[PDB]
């Protein structure tokens, strides 16, 4: 499962 | 675009904060993105607009990814296990997004967004009721109990957890120690 | 009658809030305005039998875990059988919840939303103290039959916690549709299977 993040860390 | 994922982006982290837990303002939301009050309207008139568009998110992401499950994997036990780990991880990887779906977030707009909330519930519940059904005609044996009592049952755990974990500050996560935990929600399954 | 306009009083008030705490008023805000415009009477007044707000809610969330922690003592207390009490205290739970739509709210955490977080602090230490009070129950299954359960007793309290907030939370969204002991005599069977 590659649940997804909304949130990117690379922002 | 640009300014407008930005916009979204702040608000989901705002959702996972301290500030989380309150109402989030037109005017704090333009100033942690750098932009006016009347700029970030320009993007959205309300912030009903930006709740939508989250929630459009966390529809995609389980939705799609209950259809890989169901594709990918045939046994009705592992199915309704990797979708419920997928429910609570979701909800781990998006502590923010939890709250929308827990309904807290949602206390403070417009009902139009539980009632969309509510609708994916009903909606993940349904198909796990279908997978439930399809046990007899895959396996050679059914559940003994009602497959409508058995997916309520099994989406209530998930609310559960997930609402622990959103009153916690997301310091109890959903997945934790979730070898030990399926086991006993299996158990459940009659 | 100081004592008998004072307390009699200060129920009418607490019952509308309830009622508005489930009502329409649930969805959205909670005002000193919409209040006392129901017990028929002006801010000022309303302000003298509770001044603020958040301390308001305490007198309802203090009606809650005392009504409900009584009963869970005088549960172990009518009860001695290990899954008999484990049973009732989760029943306990799941049918004070129904018969108090608006107080549920409250303990799922949606009505707190608009108030304080020393509020949703409170109700956090409620569960705490729910969730200490079954694991006990749990660990005294040894003593009382023979044998413990194998499994953790933590993990099974925080199981059945699970449960009851699961309902709790299903019965708050569908509106009050969802009610938490409906098929409570053929859900039980199926949460006690996790107890070994």
């Amino acid at each position: 499962l590659d649940i997804p993040a909304f949130l990117r860390k690379q922002a | 675009r640009n300014r407008r994922e930005e916009i979204l982006q702040s608000l989901a982290l705002m959702l996972e904060s301290s500030d989380g837990s309150q109402r989030i303002t037109t005017a704090k939301l333009a100033a942690s993105v750098g932009v006016s009050e009347a700029a970030l309207y320009r993007h959205f008139p309300s912030k009903t607009r930006m709740f939508d568009s989250l929630i459009e998110f966390i529809e995609d992401s389980l939705i799609t990814r209950i259809n890989l499950i169901l594709k990918d994997e045939k046994d009705t036990t592992a199915r309704l296990r990797l979708i419920v780990l997928l429910i609570l991880g979701f909800g781990e990887r998006n502590p923010g997004l939890t709250r929308i779906l827990t309904g807290h977030a949602l206390m403070f707009e417009q009902d139009r967004l539980q009632g969309r909330i509510n609708q994916l519930f009903e909606r993940i519940e349904a198909q796990l009721r279908q997978v439930m059904r399809e046990k007899k005609m895959r396996e050679g044996e059914g559940y003994t109990l009602d497959e409508t009592l058995l997916a309520s049952q099994l989406l209530a755990f998930c609310e559960g957890m997930l609402s622990r974990f959103v009153r916690s500050e997301f310091k109890y996560r959903p997945t934790d120690d979730f070898d030990a935990r399926w086991p006993l929600v299996a158990a459940q399954l009659q």
